DNA sequence: AGAGTATAAAGATACTGAAGCAGCC
DNA sequence: GGCTGCTTCAGTATTTATACTCT
């Protein structure tokens, strides 16, 4: 991946003229790597990219918006605060997008007022099943 | 969720709307926080990349899957394809007042009228039938009526087979190749679940007679009975319009 | 396979030959699911391009139309002039093959009456009308349609005659699949398009390619024709009756004759070795 | 000898050619691979060890710590069977895998383990598969379809055709793994030679030739040849022999020694090249610009100067060659080339060629790959590495490497499954070689290039897949080393590897349902290859030259049995004896043919070894001694027929019938036939419902046996012995002595299943075939599936039949059938629908099933019982109540619209900690008084043999028979005994009964644990309620018919039986076929077999006669032997003489119907032995009789054919057609009235019907047919009304669709409108 | 609703058409 | 510089594994 150490040297910069407002592009390009790359982990990069560009790009204005306070003095390494970062805003989405598929499926499971007769059984009752199974929460 | 019984559907321009508002709105943000020209560059990217999706998915190199691998349905798919409004709801569309079963031939009939059995007849003309008993007073409110019509009393057969007299259907069959594979009939009531068909008729419908099955629809006004009485006969229509030799052969 | 069946389904086919009717069987079952699938498509397109035409007028007003003419493969007839002209409002009056001696007006619906008096007089050719040079704007006169084909008289005013013409181009789709002159009849011998030479033995060439022979019979309705190319060699002249089993002409098809239609003299220029021509020395006669 | 379940009712069989291979077990497919998915196996080999040992061991970032694999096991089913049927769970079971995790010294990879932690864990819960070849995934059962796909190796194909249209063909070569990624090459228009990755954009072939690490001179030197010019006295005297030469003009004077051989101008003849050759010739004066076009491999450095003096591929010139010659340089090294022998198709890639050094080779493909992001070295590399020599993201199993390793006529067998340099080199090398026309392409549906998968295959894919994902999660906790807590436990999860097992069984594209309504549509759902799913071709996308026969599916696929329809020859279904080869190929069987014997040492052949002997045909006569007693035998070599001599030969097939499949291999006269109708007639006796009554065939083809016993429907005994206790729901077997180990006393309990609802609604119900008191032996039947009879199999009754028109009443292909059909009830069936209710628990609190629901009368109520559900036996209509239910604020369960019957059965589970009911203690209760009983019996049974030990003691010491029968037997023990041994004895004889009484109180206890538990249901749901009703519908106008030979029918009318044709004795027949059917459906069979079908009945009425007014037995003996001898040299040979004078009188009681008659396919019986048993009747030997009216009684001139036909019944009943709508529910996006009949759903308008309507000038009718009957809300509600109100009239307004079209493109940036 | 967060380099359709694009006399 | 042969692309026939701490 990217270097490790020039990072530290851009973001004292960048934290040496906050002390007078923008970031260097470098930075932000090294950003964008690091998350686009946590991105193809395993316990990611599983199920779908219409998920997946959302998760990114919220992450991405994480880390962002947290860069504003990162300590220069101690803890000389920035990648695992990035990964830390973009981390949290992603389960964040997929916590966010879950439940509203979980809506989807409790507005379902609720409406057994229709034309008439046989309904189904499985088709119905695996609905239900899975609008509990992240219920659990 | 669109909720037409049965199985649920996801009626999936939800999601894509979604995602665009949802960039939008970041991207906004991100012009309250000054980032490097380059992420905002990227987001833009996004966008336009999202709004394209949306509008008409698979134009763009990729097209995107929910689930299944199954490219989503984008706006404009609503309308190309098989499955538009154009070539599934706006040409042709299913209709009310019809029927369905499998033919068979009573070779009894003359060639203006056909067998209709007592169930399915009963089912269509049923407002006819609400209309004349409630006509005669043999009812008050509709639901006497229909109550009426429900225990299949004595009295509902005399004026069934009164409102048939003259009531012509039409009968058709599945790839309705030529002009001559819709054609109208003045029905008789048949203790059975078969419709009996004419034996010279089943040239024009191509119709063997190892299980195919045949549609059964009903005009309403009077101007669609003068039509199919005066025009789609089975008994104005035998020259086949190709060319005028007679379609009535004896098989 | 060289090897037929010499069985049948009275006697018993034995494994291999039931194995090979079936290989055609399947193949045909194929094509039959592919062919409605390709029809289907077929006339889809032919109702959409039509779609639209109705019989807005009653006469165009014209005077013009096919010399509507029966159709003859060069042996039999393939079609009586009496079909092609069976309910088709003619274009002009047709004279008796006695000139000057009309048979029917000039404006009339020809019904079966017309087409037998017309069969027995021998007419030949009938200039009709028709719906490709019809002077309409947005539709087509009735007369330059016909008869309705489904009722014996003319054709209303209204009848959307474009759709039941696709329907009707399109429905039989799926029962689609996926030297000399031996004369054989006796008549006049006509010839056209003609440029010729009597030859060194006695008989006339003919040399050139729009040439083609009408034998007609003793009436005066063309009954053969015949293509004969550059230079072929007719055993009679025209006007002159044939028989049967006889030839009239024939030419060297394995070459290209390129007799010269005057009297001279011819040489070896411009034919050089190396840079034009090749020394030659027939490997078969030896000239 | 016969088994004793067929001396009941032996068959008459034709057929003269003696059979030496018995058909084999009809369903070895599914059980031998689901054999080699679950087997402990040294050598790796196939099994779960290969996944396992192709995935671990494992170990961390270098931390020393590893996670290796030990074993595996599986515990077992925490269910039978029928409960998993029943409760609706998987039968499955559980994968216990030890596994152990060990820790090295700390840098240290010698040093030792820091420490060592084993385990065994529970991972994923497999499904299993029954004595059936069957899954049951929710309750239901399942099945997956083999697969049939192309094998893994390399393929040489050609491209004929319409490539370019200039007419050149190209050539090109696929190479596929098993898993990893394709690599392609091909050809050009101009003659070029081009790679591609994954289908992707095209490239040079130097490209990956280079980033093998290799040089334009290593190229040059592997491919082209070398020709050498030498300095000399002049002009570079090349060395050279001649065979270069043969038939090449001679550029200038082929002359040496002194002497010419060749003027220039003329060609080097062949003859003068065996001259040059005898003279060897070396050294040959060349002008110097015979090599001006020479174009020079390796290049040339300078001595003095040491420059590039020539490169690599360089075109020669004159000023070079002067310079070359000029430094020194005696040798140059140019390529041999021509056009037709060894085209120069190289040197042109590596002249256009972008790239010279592997670097920038390297870019390309990353580029061509990966696009957006620009090279980087080690990115590159590591890519084209590891994206062909990783072992991991590309594999050949080991048949790609057979495949592989053939294909290039190489021998050995075993390699790698990772590529290799020379490999690729070989690939391009034959593929020039090909381009020069040595050698020729393969073509692809070819069954030596196709291969079938199983259920084992695709099982154990998944679980790799599995072990995957949950190996790259392992990896990633033994980064976090928190040792002496960290068991083999935590560190290892089991959910995503069920989920994908789970995902697969019970979801695919080749897992479906059992096609379960027939005990032969089942049998022909599990030998169906389908060539469709993962990995295979598209119903709109495969050829028509696959879907065709190819001449080597002759014993390996039948070409009769195909679905008819979108998808032809994609699902054809296997062979008879077709096994399968160690790799996937199909096989068959033959029989050596030695010099002049035909033994019967036979061999399995692919499809590959075969196509190089010649093998003879079945039907090929010989002498009792082997010598053929021909001596010009019909043979087929290679995909050719023809005939061959008496010492050619090598193999000759087995028995006839080994060419059709089994679903076609019933179907008797088939060879009398054409091959459309036998193909429909196979694919309509896949579907024949299972009527009320069986009856036995007729007329059959002799594998009725096999199609029962091999499936499942029957009850087969499991070890012999004698009947004792037969009842309408259960049989019990004493087992015999020998067959009885010395523990388990034994008696075999078949618990025969009644009516339960099967996957089509259609009831299945075993009957027991036996009667108290009699033999069994192993293997025979005892009850009898649906559809079968005494052991064979019988899908429908067979009628006497009439072929004649008859007043038009069967005009087209209608049927006639007269009521002695319609009152015998032997068309009937039974239909099933089951339906069920549930408790869940929404907000607001639950929904409960009390018999208490509101707002309704009484009346409805008076069938429900105190719990709120409807009473056993009740009969219900459309619209009733069955169980109640109420929503927290009605739910209650109703009678779906239209459906009738009479409720048979009701279940009720509890999620076990529930309130329960009154009606579900009952079941449970009525479940233990049943459960008790088999136990009851096994002990009381097994008790007796220490009471006779008792016995056998107390004789000796004073023994008093008189008093050890007035105390019940119990007291055995108490009389006088004096105390010897024997009274130690008598204890340890109480105390071994005493404890046989704890043993079998353990076991009912733990029945009665299994039952009283509640059990694990969806969390959820409180109980669930499930109602079976059941029909009985018989048979009307509309139903559908067939025989066996594709002559299907429509039922038109119903007759009544004094207008049928009766013959000159009373009897009407049944049916009323036309004979119009046949000339032109060349259906003979149907025909002859109605022949044979008279005669077998006229054999029947000659007994009924016979024995119906009593005859001693002798005269019944002698003529049933007449019966049975009556042919040709046949192979039956049965005597009766052997019988033993009583079951005789059996065999007549079940012949007096009909004598069934034998028929193989191909071995059939010919017209003179036909007429030969009509004789032995007395029936006229022309098959025809004279019949008279029924209406008139005067005489049918012309006598007409009657006799015997099997007529079906196939299960489109018209009542699941018929069909019609008033008004019902419209949908919400678009108001048109919904689709189909399980919805109340109008019927489809299509374009077709509008232009027809519209051909017409029917201007009003299409108007009301889009905008009132369909969408115009308005209008139709107004419609409705003046319908009512008797007006016959419509306002039409304007549709809906139409509006929802404009606001849905006015949602994209299209302002679209109406004007005025 | 928001906000601080510090190991990790992680694939077999087939056919038809029209503009684009390198090249040539 | 215009003209021309490849070349590339566009058109047609149910169900997704895991914070933390405030505040
Ligand atoms: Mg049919
Ligand atoms: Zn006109």
């Amino acid at each position: 991946y990217v270097n490790n150490k020039e990072l530290l040297q851009a973001i004292i910069d960048w934290k040496t003229e906050l002390a007078n407002v923008r970031q260097n592009d470098t930075i932000g390009l090294a950003i964008m790597l690091i998350a686009e790359g946590l991105s193809k982990r395993f316990n990611f990069s599983g199920y779908t990219q219409s998920w997946k560009q959302e998760m990114i790009a919220d992450g991405i204005e994480a880390s962002i918006k947290g860069l504003h306070n990162f300590d220069e003095t101690k803890y000389k390494n920035p990648h695992a605060y990035i990964t830390q970062a973009c981390f949290n805003a992603f389960v964040q989405r997929i916590k966010k997008e879950r439940k509203e598929v979980a809506k989807k499926y409790s507005y379902f499971v609720h409406n057994v007022y229709d034309s008439r007769d046989d309904d189904m059984v499985a088709l119905v009752d695996e609905t239900f099943i899975q609008d509990i199974y992240d219920k659990m929460t | 969720v669109p909720l037409d019984g049965g199985r649920f559907a996801t009626s999936d321009l939800n999601d894509l709307y979604r995602r665009v508002i949802n960039r939008n709105n970041r991207l906004k943000r991100l012009l309250d926080l000054a980032a490097p020209d380059i992420i905002v560059r990227n987001e833009k990217r996004m966008l336009q990349e999202a709004v394209d999706a949306l509008l008409d998915n698979g134009r763009r190199g990729r097209a995107i899957t929910g689930s299944n691998k199954r490219p989503l349905k984008s706006l404009a798919d609503m309308i190309k394809g098989k499955q538009g409004r154009f070539r599934q709801n706006l040409l042709g569309k299913r209709v009310d007042y019809s029927g369905r079963s499998v033919i068979t031939v009573g070779p009894y009939l003359r060639l203006h009228q056909c067998g209709l059995p007592k169930k399915m007849a009963l089912e269509l003309f049923k407002p006819f039938i609400y209309g004349k008993l409630e006509l005669r007073g043999l009812a008050t409110t509709i639901k006497a009526a229909k109550k009426m019509v429900e225990r299949e009393e004595a009295v509902v057969w005399d004026i069934l087979d009164e409102v048939i007299r003259e009531h012509p259907v039409l009968l058709n069959r599945a790839p309705t190749l030529h002009r001559l594979g819709i054609q109208a009939f003045e029905p008789v009531l048949i203790e059975g679940k078969a419709i009996q068909l004419h034996p010279l008729v089943c040239a024009a419908y191509n119709a063997d007679f190892d299980g195919d099955q045949m549609a059964v629809h009903v005009p309403l006004t009077l101007e669609a009975q003068l039509e199919a009485r005066a025009l789609m006969m089975s008994t104005n229509n035998i020259l086949s319009p190709a060319n005028g030799e007679p379609i009535i052969v004896p098989s | 396979i060289e090897t037929p069946i010499t069985a049948n389904f009275r006697e018993g086919l034995n494994v291999l030959q039931y194995f090979i009717s079936t290989h055609g069987a399947r193949k045909g079952l194929a094509d039959t699911a592919l062919k409605t699938a390709n029809s289907g498509y077929l006339t889809r397109r032919l109702v959409d391009v039509a779609q639209d035409l109705v019989v807005t007028e009653d006469d165009c007003g014209t005077h013009e139309g096919i010399m509507m003419t029966p159709v003859i493969e060069g042996g039999d007839v393939k079609e009586p002039l009496r079909d092609r002209v069976l309910g088709r409002v003619t274009a002009e009056d047709v004279l008796k093959p006695g000139t000057a001696d009309i048979l029917v007006p000039r404006n009339t619906l020809l019904h079966e009456q017309w087409c037998d008096l017309l069969e027995e007089n021998s007419v030949d050719a009938v200039k009709v009308r028709s719906v490709v040079s019809c002077d309409t704007d947005f539709g087509v006169c009735a007369h330059c349609y016909g008869r309705d084909l489904a009722r014996g008289h003319i054709i209303n005013k209204g009848e959307a005659i474009g759709v039941i013409a696709a329907q009707s181009i399109g429905e039989p789709g799926t029962q689609l699949t996926m030297s000399s002159i031996q004369v054989k009849n006796k008549g006049s011998i006509k010839l056209s398009n003609v440029k010729s030479v009597v030859n060194s033995s006695g008989k006339l060439v003919i040399t050139s390619r729009n040439t083609e022979l009408k034998l007609i019979d003793e009436f005066g309705r063309t009954k053969e024709s015949y293509k004969v190319p550059y230079g072929a060699v007719l055993a009679k002249g025209d006007g002159e009756q044939v028989a049967g089993g006889e030839t009239v002409a024939n030419w060297d098809p394995h070459t290209m004759p390129v007799i010269t239609e005057v009297s001279g003299f011819v040489r070896f220029t411009d034919m050089i070795d190396g840079q034009t021509i090749t020394r030659q020395t027939d490997e078969l006669t030896g000239l | 000898v016969y088994s004793y379940t067929e001396k009941k009712r032996i068959r008459k069989d034709f057929g003269k050619r003696p059979q030496v291979l018995d058909v084999p077990y009809l369903l070895s497919i599914q059980l031998d691979s689901f054999q080699k998915f679950i087997e402990q196996d040294p050598e790796g080999q196939y099994g779960l060890e290969a996944a396992f040992r192709s995935v671990f061991p494992i170990q961390s970032y270098s931390g020393n710590s590893e996670l290796q694999y030990v074993s595996y096991r599986l515990g077992e089913p925490v269910f039978d069977v029928q409960e998993c049927q029943i409760r609706g769970v998987t039968y499955s079971a559980p994968l216990r895998v030890k596994l152990r995790l060990v820790i090295y010294e700390r840098e240290a990879p010698e040093g030792t383990v820091k420490d060592i932690k084993e385990q065994e864990v529970y991972m994923g819960e497999i499904p299993l598969m029954t004595d059936n070849g069957t899954f049951v995934i929710n309750g239901t059962e399942r099945v997956i379809v083999s697969q049939l796909h192309r094998s893994p190796g390399v393929f040489f194909d050609s491209d004929k055709g319409k490539t370019h249209s200039s007419g050149k063909v190209l050539y090109n070569a696929r190479i596929i793994p098993y898993r990893g990624s394709w690599l392609d090459f091909e050809f050009d228009p101009k003659d070029n030679l081009f790679v591609r990755i994954d289908r992707r954009r095209k490239l040079p072939a130097t490209i990956i030739l280079r980033a093998l690490n290799y040089t334009t001179e290593q190229i040059l030197d592997l491919f082209f040849e070398k020709v050498i010019f030498e300095i000399r006295d002049n002009k570079l005297q090349m060395e050279l022999v001649p065979e270069r030469l043969r038939g090449e003009t001679a550029s200038f004077d082929i002359e040496a020694n002194g002497k010419v051989y060749v003027e220039k101008g003329r060609r080097i003849t062949a003859r003068h090249i065996r001259q040059l050759e005898k003279d060897d010739v070396k050294l040959i004066e060349v002008p110097v610009e015979y090599i001006a076009g020479k174009v020079v491999a390796k290049d040339y450095i300078d001595e003095s100067t040491g420059e590039l003096i020539c490169a690599a591929n360089m075109e020669l010139s004159l000023d070079l060659l002067a310079k070359l010659s000029q430094s020194g340089h005696k040798r140059i090294e140019t390529l041999f080339t021509n056009d037709l022998d060894h085209g120069p198709y190289i040197s042109e890639t590596l002249r256009v060629d972008p790239t010279n050094d592997r670097l920038s080779a390297l870019v390309e493909i990353y580029r061509m790959m990966r696009p957006g992001e620009p090279p980087t070295r080690e990115a590159a590399e590591s890519l084209f590495e590891n994206l062909f020599f990783s072992e991991d993201r590309y594999d050949l199993s080991a048949v790609g490497r057979m495949k592989f390793n053939r294909s290039l006529l190489r021998e050995e067998i075993e390699g790698s499954g990772i590529l290799s340099k020379d490999d690729i080199i070989d690939v391009m090398k034959k593929l020039i070689d090909i381009r020069n026309g040595k050698g020729e392409v393969d073509d692809i549906d070819h069954l030596g290039n196709r291969r079938i998968r199983s259920v084992g295959e695709m099982a154990e894919n998944q679980f790799r897949v599995g072990l995957v994902r949950v190996e790259r999660a392992v990896k990633e906790r033994l980064s976090l080393g928190d040792l002496d807590t960290l068991m083999p436990q935590d560190m290892i999860n089991a959910k995503p590897i069920s989920a994908a097992v789970k995902e697969f069984f019970g979801s695919s594209q080749l897992s479906q349902f059992m096609d379960q309504n027939n005990p032969l549509s089942e049998i022909t759902h599990k030998r169906r290859i389908s060539a469709l799913g993962p990995g295979g071709l598209t119903r709109e996308r495969a050829g028509f030259e696959v879907r065709d026969v190819h001449p080597t599916h002759y014993g390996r696929v039948c070409p009769i049995e195909t679905p008819e329809g979108p998808n032809i020859g994609l699902i054809n279904s296997l062979s008879v004896y077709a096994q399968t080869n160690e790799y996937g190929f199909l096989e068959t069987p033959y029989r050596k043919v030695t010099d002049g014997v035909v033994t019967d040492e036979i061999h399995y052949l692919s499809a590959i070894e075969e196509g190089n002997y010649v093998i003879a045909q079945a039907n090929s006569n010989l002498d009792e001694e082997g010598h053929f007693v021909e001596d010009l035998v019909t043979c087929r070599s290679k995909g050719e027929s023809s005939l061959f001599s008496r010492d050619q030969v090598d193999y000759m097939d087995v028995s006839t019938q080994q060419v059709v499949s089994v679903g076609a291999s019933l179907i008797p006269f088939l060879e009398h036939d054409d091959a459309n109708r036998a193909l429909m007639g196979a694919n309509m006796q896949r579907q024949a419902v299972p009527t009320l009554r069986a009856d036995k065939p007729l007329v059959g083809t002799g594998m009725e046996r096999a199609v029962a016993v091999d499936s499942g429907v029957t009850a087969v005994a499991k070890r012999g012995g004698v009947v004792q206790y037969v009842d309408a729901s259960r049989i019990v077997i004493k087992v015999n002595e020998d067959e009885m180990y010395p523990g388990e006393a034994g008696i075999d309990i078949y618990n025969l299943t009644k009516y339960t609802r099967s996957n089509q609604n259609t009831c299945i119900n075993q009957m027991p075939c036996v009667s108290l008191g009699e033999p069994v032996e192993r293997g025979d039947v005892l009850a009898d599936g649906p559809s079968t009879d005494l052991g064979e199999l019988a899908l429908g009754q067979n009628m006497r039949v009439a072929f004649m028109p008859w007043n038009g009443y069967n005009f087209e292909d209608s049927i006639l059938v007269s009521e002695r059909v319609v009152q015998e009830d032997r068309f009937t069936t039974i239909h099933i629908q089951e339906l069920a209710c549930v408790s869940r628990d929404t907000k607001l609190g639950p929904e409960e099933i009390t018999a208490d629901i509101p707002n309704v009368g009484e009346a409805a109520l008076s069938k429900l019982d105190e719990s709120g559900i409807v009473y056993i036996g009740a009969e219900v209509t459309g619209g009733d109540i069955l169980v109640g239910k109420v929503t927290p604020k009605d739910s209650s369960l109703r009678v779906p619209n239209g459906v009738s019957g009479t409720v048979i059965d009701v279940q009720v589970f509890t999620r076990d900690g529930v309130e329960k009911d009154k009606r579900a203690l009952e079941i449970e209760e009525m479940q233990l008084k049943q459960a008790k009983k088999d136990l009851s019996e096994e002990l009381q049974i097994l008790e007796a043999g220490l009471f006779s030990r008792i016995r056998a003691v107390l004789v000796a010491g004073g023994v008093e028979a008189e008093k050890l029968d007035k105390l019940p037997r119990d007291r055995w023990l108490e009389l006088g005994l004096t105390d010897e041994e024997k009274q130690n004895q008598l204890e340890q004889l109480a105390e071994q009964y005493d404890e046989l009484k704890h043993e079998f109180e353990k076991k009912l206890e733990a029945k009665r644990r299994k039952i009283t538990q509640g059990d694990d249901l969806a969390p959820g749901v409180l109980k669930i309620v499930k109602v079976y009703l059941a029909v009985k519908r018989r048979i009307q106008p509309g139903d559908k018919m067939a025989g066996r030979h594709g002559n299907k029918g429509v039922i038109s009318k119903i007759n009544p039986i004094e207008d049928m044709p009766y013959d000159e004795n009373g009897t009407p027949v049944d049916i009323v076929l036309n004979p119009l059917g046949v000339p032109s459906r060349m259906n003979i069979g149907q025909i002859l077999e109605t022949h044979l079908g008279m005669a077998a009945k006229g054999i029947g009425d000659k007994i009924n006669a016979m024995l119906k007014q009593q005859q001693e037995v002798a005269k019944l003996r002698e003529f049933i032997q007449r019966a049975y001898d009556l042919g040709a040299d046949v192979r039956q040979k049965v005597d009766l003489s052997t019988f033993s004078d009583e079951e005789v009188m059996r065999l007549a009681e079940n012949l007096r119907k009909g004598m069934p008659i034998a028929t193989p396919v191909f071995d059939g019986a010919k017209e003179a032995e036909i007429k030969e048993l009509l004789k032995l009747g007395d029936l006229p030997t022309s098959g025809q009789i004279r019949l008279y009216d029924g209406r008139t009684g005067e005489q049918f001139e012309r006598p007409v054919t009657v006799g015997y036909m099997y007529m079906l019944k196939l299960n489109h009943l018209v009542d699941d057609k018929m069909h019609a709508r008033s008004t019902g529910s419209y949908s919400l996006v678009t108001q048109q009235p919904l689709g189909g009949k399980a919805q109340f759903g109008g019927q489809r308008f299509g374009e077709m019907e509008v232009w027809a309507l519209e051909a017409y000038g029917a201007a009003y009718t299409l108007q009301e047919m889009l905008t009132v009957k369909s969408d115009d809300v308005n209008g139709r509600t107004k419609m409705y009304k003046n319908i009512v109100d008797g007006n016959h009239q419509m306002e039409p307004g304007m549709p809906e669709s139409f509006n929802v079209l404009l606001k849905e493109i006015r949602s994209l940036g299209i302002n679209i409108e109406l004007e005025d």
